[PDB]
This record gives C-alpha cells, structure tokens and sequence, in this order.
C-alpha cells in the first residue's frame, strides 16, 4: 500500500485482471480454502438458475518471468460486496490497491 | 580518584512491554558512554526465545494452502514468526495448538507446560472458517541470540530431523527499541552529575533490570580482556 | 557359539536401546509383542526402501515410531501421503494413537545394517560374492570407517560345502566396550539356500 | 499543505529530524530528512548475475 | 563525490562557534576538542603547525 | 533403444535415491538445493550406463512445489498412475 | 512424439543481500550495498532506527 | 501434600525428569520437599542360550527399574494445574498423588 | 578499562 | 550463549610514546563499543595533572 500514491492505483488493479472482482454483488459463504462463495442479493440474481458465484483462486503458479502469482482472499465470511468491488488481491495489491 | 558509583534507583513499569529504567549517579561525561554501549548491546545480544520449527499435520510444503483457515501457511508462518514465549527451565521446549469450529486462533488456545508462559494472549493466528475444520500444529521453540536464518540453519542443524518439518527463521532478540536520555541529576549537593534515563521497549518475555545486568555482565567481561592481559 | 552380540554388550554404554519404554510387569510382554508386530509390519513395507532402525517410543497410551533410513524420499512418497498411510496402520497394529517420524541416515555405507542389506540382496542377483563383500569393505573405509568387517557364510556360488569367508580393513576392536561397533546382519534366500552376512562397522570409540 | 499536515501530525514542520548516529552515540550536526519512500526492488538480483 | 563534500564542510569557517578564537598547542588536541565536545569542525582558531 | 526413468542410476552411489521414490522421479516438497537428482532418466548402452537424470541447476536450491506428468502412456511402475 | 514428459517446479525464495538492485519511483537506482545491523542505524531521539 | 514416584530404566532420564518437575515445582509454589532416591529395582533373568541343548551355557540379564519420590508439601492453585501441560520425556512412568 | 569495570561494578552478576 | 573472548595479539611499540594495540577477534558490532567507551573515557576521564 503505497502511503504517497496517486490514486490511480486503484484503476490499475483492478482493470488488468490479476485481482477477482466480484461479477454479482451480494454476500458470502466462504468455504475460500478452495474458492470463494458468494450469495448473490435478489435484484442481482437471475429468476432461473438460482445461482451462487463461485471465484477460484490462483495460487503459486509461476509467471512468465518466473515470479510468483498467487491470489488471497482480501474478505472475510458472512461480509458484503457490491458489483464491481475486489474479492480476492492479486500480485502485488493490497486491498484493491497496487502494490508494486 | 574522586570517582562513584551508579545504582538502579527507580524502574517504573509504564505497561507490560514499554518500560523506562533510571541509572543514578553517574559521573561528568560517563553518561552518553554508558547509554550508548548500553544501547548497542541491548540491541544486539539479548537472549530470547522465538518459533523455529513448525509442524503441521496433513501438510506437505510450505507453499500449499489449508482446508478451513484464512490465511495461507506463509501467512501463518508469519504470524508465528512474531510470537513471544518465554520459558523458564528448559531450552527447547516443544507446544501444542489443536482447535476446530469457527472464530479466529488465538495465542491463547495453545495447550501450554507448566514452565512456558505466552504473554500475547490476544495474537491472532488463524481464522477457521469451517466447523468441520481442525489445525493441529506442533511448535518448536529454541533459544539463543541474534539473527540465525533458514539457509544457514539448512545443513548447520546436526540431529539429523525427518523431512515434513517446516523451518521458520529466528528472530531471537527480545529487545526492539531502546533510547537513552542524560538529564541533569539532582544532587543535592553536587550539580555536575547526571542520571541515565534508558527507555526500553521488549518484546515482553523479557525482565528490565535482569536485562541490564546481563548487559553489564557482557560488557564487563568483554572489558576484562582489556584490564588483565595488557 | 563363541561371540557375544557386539550390539547388545554395549546397550549400557555407547550404544542406546530401540524399544524405550516404561511398563510394569503387566503390560510389558503386550507392548512387547506390538513393538514386535509394528515392526515386522515396516521390515514388510519398506523393504525397496533402505531403512536401518526402528526406533519405538510409546509415551502416554500413544506410540512414537522413528524409522532411519537411508532415503525418505521413498518412504514419505509425496508429502505427508506415505507417512501419513503407514501410520495409520501403525496405530491399528498398536491399538493407539501413532506417531511417525522419519530419520535421514548421512552415508548409507557406513551404516552397518544396510550395508548387509545391500549384500544380501547382491547375492540374490547372482553375483559373485567376493566382488560384493570387497565392495562394501571398500566403501565403508572410503566414507570414513575407522573400521569394518564383513562376513559370508554357507552355500557361497551355489557350491555343495558350505563354509564362510570374510573381510577385514582397518580395526575393529570387539573387546573395547567403548568402541562404536555397529553391528548387523541379513539373509539371503538363494536358489541354493540361505547365506547369512554378517557386518561389523567401527565408527570410532567414545570418550567420556 | 505537506507543511500543514506535518503540523496534524507531531512532527518537525522542515520534514528534517535531528539524528543520533549508532557507532558514536552522538549527533549529527545540522538536521537531517527522514520520511517514508516507497522503494521497490527490481528483478535484477545478484545471484542470477554471479 | 561524497569526500569532497566531507571535506568541504570540514575545512570552511563559520563567524561564532564553539571555540571561537581560542589557542591551540597542536591539531591533535585539535581533534581532541572537536571529539570531547568542546570546540566545533569549523571553528577558527590560531594553531601551532609544523 | 529409448531412455529410461529408474531410481537404480549408476555409478553414482547412495547420493541418487534419496529425494526420489522406488519407481525415479522427485517425491515432491523437500529443500532441495544444487546438485541434487530430481527425475532418475537414463538409458543402457548409451557397463556402457550414463547420467542424463535431470538435476538441480547449479547454485539454485528451493522446494518442489508442484510435479506435472503427462508422460509416454505407460509412466506407473505397478500402480501410482 | 514427445515421450516421458516430467515438468518439476521449484520454489526459490530469494531474501535480499549486498548486490541486489533497489530503486523508488522517481528514477532513483540503486545498488544496496552494506546489510548493517539495526543498532549501527541512525536513530533519532525517540529511538526508532532509519 | 503431592506425593510424585518417578519410575524408570534408565537413570539418568528419572534424573533429568526429576530436575525438570522440581524446575516445575518451584517456580510456582513454595517449599518443594525434595528428589528423594528409593531402592532400584533389579529384577534378575537367566536363560539357557543355546537352541538346543547345552545347560551351563547362559546369559544372566537384568531390569534396573530406578524410583525417585519427589514430594511437594504446599499444593496452590498455579502449581498442582503447571503438570497438566507439563509431560515429562519418554521412558519414565511419573505417579503423582495428593495426601 | 579498570575505571570503567569499577564503574559497571555495581549491577552485576 | 557464550561469548568470544579475544587474544591482545600485538603491541607494536612504535616509540616509547606509541603504540597500536591489534586486537581480535571480537562479535559483530562490539569493536566499535569497546573502542568508543574507551576513547571517550581516555579523552575526557582520565586523571592526572599538569
């Protein structure tokens, strides 16, 4: 968490994929050891397929300059998110944040 | 020769960790001396003991990731790497943590010896998720000084262990900060004398004044090189 | 019959016990016989494995076996997959909680049991003994032996009149009760019958 | 607006703290910056060099 | 780089210091004022050189 | 003839089968550091046996976090595949 | 074509030490040279190393 | 008071054991009464060691069961607990009884 | 040394 | 956690007011204590008159 930033740190993280960002707001169920598991709220959520959202988390794999790219879940169990927000940070984040 | 002596007048304990220490008297100049010296061997050579081994069950690197728990295993080598014990017999003393159901893993549940006392009862660890998830860890915790890393301790470690056993580094020294303040003394008939004020700040485990004196032992006998031979 | 086991004269001295153990007189023979059964189960087991000693430690109605080897590699398989089948057996064969650790043997050829082994299983294959036996004596004294000897007896290269024949370099002092005489020995089931190899591996004596 | 922040927090308004040396104990003339620089380390590591 | 700005602000002068105008027997009691804390680096004074 | 993943590498003594199962190739996890065997593959007629055993690359150590085997249809001694 | 296809992965972990290359977001190279220890840092007067 | 029977083979582990409760002892309470050494054990066995037939052919071994009373006379509520976590090292049967 | 020993001489062990 | 004690391995008496006192070998960081404590107190403590 860079303390001087510019705030287009946020932008960054998010836009190039390496963090997961919720695709449908709502709770959370999080079994995580394996994937996060999100309850989806109603306005949110398909009237067919009922439907939780399942993330998976990329952990120690090796990158094409073999550095380490590995996801950790950024929230904890039972907590809302909304659409758009980050679920798990990525390399070199820090709560949505960018790291470097 | 018209030269005296110090004592540790007053050791007021601010809280459980941060605590000041007075020195009282010491003579014209002696002052920044003795805080300095004081300061370089508190901060270097204090014994304490710390987290070496770590052995948890159904676990094969340290790499891989747990069923149950929130952080990951280098998260959890981590946060025991800062843990604080303090044992009293012993050298080597080997604990046990076992815990299931959901809530957060405290220092606190750590099925303690009669002679080891953890002085963080509120130092996180885990954070179990799954009811029907268990971590059962068996900790190792050594003594000694200094700094003493994993690839150092990678072929320096004789009792030849059985492979699982994950190695966590070792910070052994107690002490984080110390700062040493020179004040005018109030003597009530001298005014060219000066007390210490040494500002500790310890990781817990450790005593002030059996730390201070251990220090004065360390420098006093390093000291006798220099007084018997030449 | 004329030697004392080199092994067993030195239990209270420079060589320590594999079984260790408190019991009263009731449940000895029991732990006994366990120690006995969990054992020959990991001789069957960990047979490709080249393990020297097991070393059975029962504390607090649960039971801590320790098994020297010369590769953990093989006996962990995957980590904590192997371990972690064996000892569940381990405790079946007890009938309490177990506890496996697994001891890295530094240089194989110095210990002696292994060493048998690896003769042992040489004359399985078909080779000539002599050349097996050279071959261990030569190793041992090249990784640091202060001594070794070993010996082969009966049946050697299938012949009708059994006899033994054995090799000595360096010393191997079986008298000096504080020598470190590692002392061990195998069978070899050949088509012709059995041959017994015995080793004798001196690490140097211990001053205290 | 850094000089009005540096007075929320306690700290010396220059930015500039006097510093102590270890060795010596003693200190070092005419006041010296200490802050926070987020430093990065570069994938230019000495032993893939050697 | 770095030795030229040590001596630089060594060998200068400043109009009031510690020690100022005060005689000296030799520059090594000179090092031994700017040790004890008597005198400062740049401080001008009458020496005795050889 | 084609090469060949055994533990029973050659020459070499009790410094090849160690952080490797009965049947070759690593046993995964360990601190393995230079010079080390990781994958026993070496062929016969190449008393004419070699050591073309992929090793650890010389100054690197760390811990095999992972082994991947999509080998020749065959790779299982008797039973893990 | 390709036969016995065995790809392993190891995991380096790679601290800091004399040589590596340090840099902050301002063009700021550097390579760090002396790992000292904590009690020959600078501390200012509420005790906290640089 | 805590009556504690330290029995083992081995003598110098019922040693270290002993030193290692008294350790435990002191720290917390007060008073611990002292490692008192009673009469070892030495149960006797001979065997004939041939197969077959051979009589005066023997081996006369020996178990060194080793006792040590260690007596604790003020039991608090820190002291009597610090055991509980407290296991002692393999091989050494501990027996601690109050009053 | 011996003024700084007999100085430290006090808290010693 | 024991100590190293060191040898005095040299007096090289250069004159009879001279000397160099080599000295090792000492743990990380304590030849700059014992150094600094005994040029401190030989400046500014030490008795005798003029």
């Amino acid at each position: 968490k860079p303390l001087v930033g510019t705030g287009m740190e946020r932008a960054v993280a998010v836009d190039s994929g390496v963090t997961a960002v919720a695709k449908r707001g709502g709770v959370v169920q999080y079994v995580d050891a394996s994937r996060i598991v999100i309850k989806v709220n109603e306005d949110e959520m398909y009237p067919g397929e009922a439907g939780i959202d399942i993330y998976n988390l990329t952990k120690y794999t090796r990158s094409n300059q073999n550095t380490c790219i590995n996801q950790m879940p950024c929230v904890s169990l039972g907590e809302p998110v909304e659409r758009g927000d980050v679920l798990a940070d990525g390399p070199s984040t820090d709560l949505g944040e960018l790291a470097l | 020769t018209e030269f005296l002596k110090p004592r540790l007048v007053d050791i007021e304990q601010v809280s459980s960790t941060h605590a000041k220490v007075t020195l009282e008297p010491l003579e014209r100049g002696f002052g920044h001396t003795l805080g300095n010296a004081l300061r370089r061997i508190l901060l270097s050579s204090m014994p304490g003991c710390a987290v070496t081994e770590v052995e948890i069950d159904g676990v094969l690197h340290e790499y891989s990731t747990k069923e149950g728990v929130q952080e990951d295993i280098l998260e959890i080598l981590l946060n025991l790497k800062g843990l604080a014990v303090r044992v009293q017999g012993k050298d080597e003393v080997i604990l046990t943590l076992n815990k299931s159901g959901i809530g957060p893993v405290t220092a606190a549940d750590i099925t303690h010896d009669g002679d080891v006392e953890i002085v963080k009862p509120q130092h996180v660890i885990c954070h179990l998720t799954d009811e029907n998830a268990s971590i059962s860890m068996r900790i190792k915790v050594q003594r000694g000084r200094g700094y003493v890393p994993a690839s150092t301790r990678i072929h320096s470690e004789e009792d030849e262990r059985p492979i699982g056993r994950l190695l966590v580094d070792a910070c052994y020294s107690p002490v984080e900060r110390i700062a040493y303040n020179v004040e005018a003394a109030r003597v009530e008939q001298r005014t060219d004398l000066d007390k210490l004020v040494i500002e500790m700040e310890t990781n817990g485990t450790i005593d002030p004044e059996e730390a201070i004196r251990r220090a004065a032992t360390i420098l006093a006998e390093q000291l006798e090189a220099f007084v018997d031979l030449r | 019959g004329q030697k004392v086991h080199p092994n067993g004269i030195r239990l209270g001295i420079v060589k320590p016990w594999n079984s260790t153990w408190f019991a009263n007189t009731k449940e000895f023979a029991d732990n006994l016989d366990s120690d006995f059964k969990v054992r020959q189960y990991l001789t069957k087991e960990l047979a490709k494995a080249s393990v020297s000693r097991i070393v059975i430690e029962r504390p607090a109605k649960s039971i801590r076996v320790t098994i020297h080897t010369a590769r953990p590699g093989i006996v962990i398989g995957k980590k904590g997959e192997d371990v972690e089948k064996l000892r569940k057996v381990v405790a079946d064969i007890a009938g309490v909680p177990a506890q496996i650790n697994i001891a890295e043997v530094r240089k194989p050829e110095l210990d002696a049991k292994l060493v048998a082994d690896s003769i042992t299983s040489q004359l399985e294959r078909r080779v000539m003994f002599r050349r097996a036996m050279k071959r261990a004596v030569q190793n041992a004294m090249r990784l640091g032996a202060k001594g070794i000897k070993v010996e082969v007896s009966g049946r050697l290269g299938g012949a009708e009149i059994a006899r033994t024949e054995w090799y000595r370099e360096g010393r191997v002092p079986l008298h000096t009760l504080r020598a470190d005489i590692d002392y061990n020995t195998s069978e070899a089931h050949t088509t012709y019958g059995v041959i017994g190899v015995k080793v004798w591996i001196f690490k140097g004596e211990i001053l205290g | 607006e850094i000089k009005e922040l540096l007075k929320l927090g306690d700290l010396p308004t220059s930015g500039q703290i006097r510093l102590y040396d270890g060795r010596t104990g003693e200190q070092f003339e005419r006041p010296v910056t200490v802050g926070y620089m987020y430093m990065l380390k570069l994938n230019h590591l000495v032993d893939d060099k050697m | 780089q770095d030795v030229v700005l040590g001596l630089y602000y060594m060998t200068r002068d400043c109009v009031n210091a510690k020690g100022e105008g005060m005689v000296l027997t030799g520059p090594k009691e000179a090092e031994r004022l700017y040790r004890s804390g008597l005198a400062s680096l740049h401080a001008r004074v009458k020496v005795r050189i050889t | 003839g084609p090469e060949e993943i055994t533990a029973d590498i050659p020459n070499v003594g009790e410094a090849a089968l160690s952080k490797l199962d009965e049947s070759g190739i690593v046993y995964i996890g360990a601190e393995v550091t230079g010079g080390d065997i990781l994958v026993g593959k070496v062929t016969p007629k190449g008393s004419d046996v070699k050591d073309s055993s992929l090793r650890v690359p010389n100054g690197v150590s760390g811990t095999v976090i992972d082994v991947q085997v999509f080998t020749r249809d065959g790779v299982e001694k008797d039973k893990r595949a | 074509g390709v036969l016995k296809i065995v790809k392993v992965y190891l995991a380096v972990k790679r601290r800091i030490q004399p040589g590596d290359k340090m840099a902050g977001r301002h063009g700021n190279k550097g390579v760090i040279s002396k790992i000292n220890p904590i009690e020959d840092m600078p501390y200012d007067e509420n005790g906290t190393p640089v | 008071r805590i009556r504690i029977r330290l029995k083992a083979f081995d003598h110098r582990l019922i040693d270290q054991a002993t030193a290692e409760i008294v350790e435990t002892a002191k720290r917390t309470g007060a008073q611990v009464r002292g490692p008192i050494p009673l009469p070892t054990r030495k149960e006797r066995f001979t065997v004939l060691i041939s197969p077959h037939v051979n009589k005066d052919a023997r081996d006369q071994y020996e178990i060194r069961t080793h006792l040590r009373l260690v007596d604790i006379v003020e039991p608090t509520e820190k002291t009597v607990d610090a055991l509980m976590r407290l296991d002692l090292a393999a091989g050494v049967d501990v027996q601690i009884s109050l009053g």
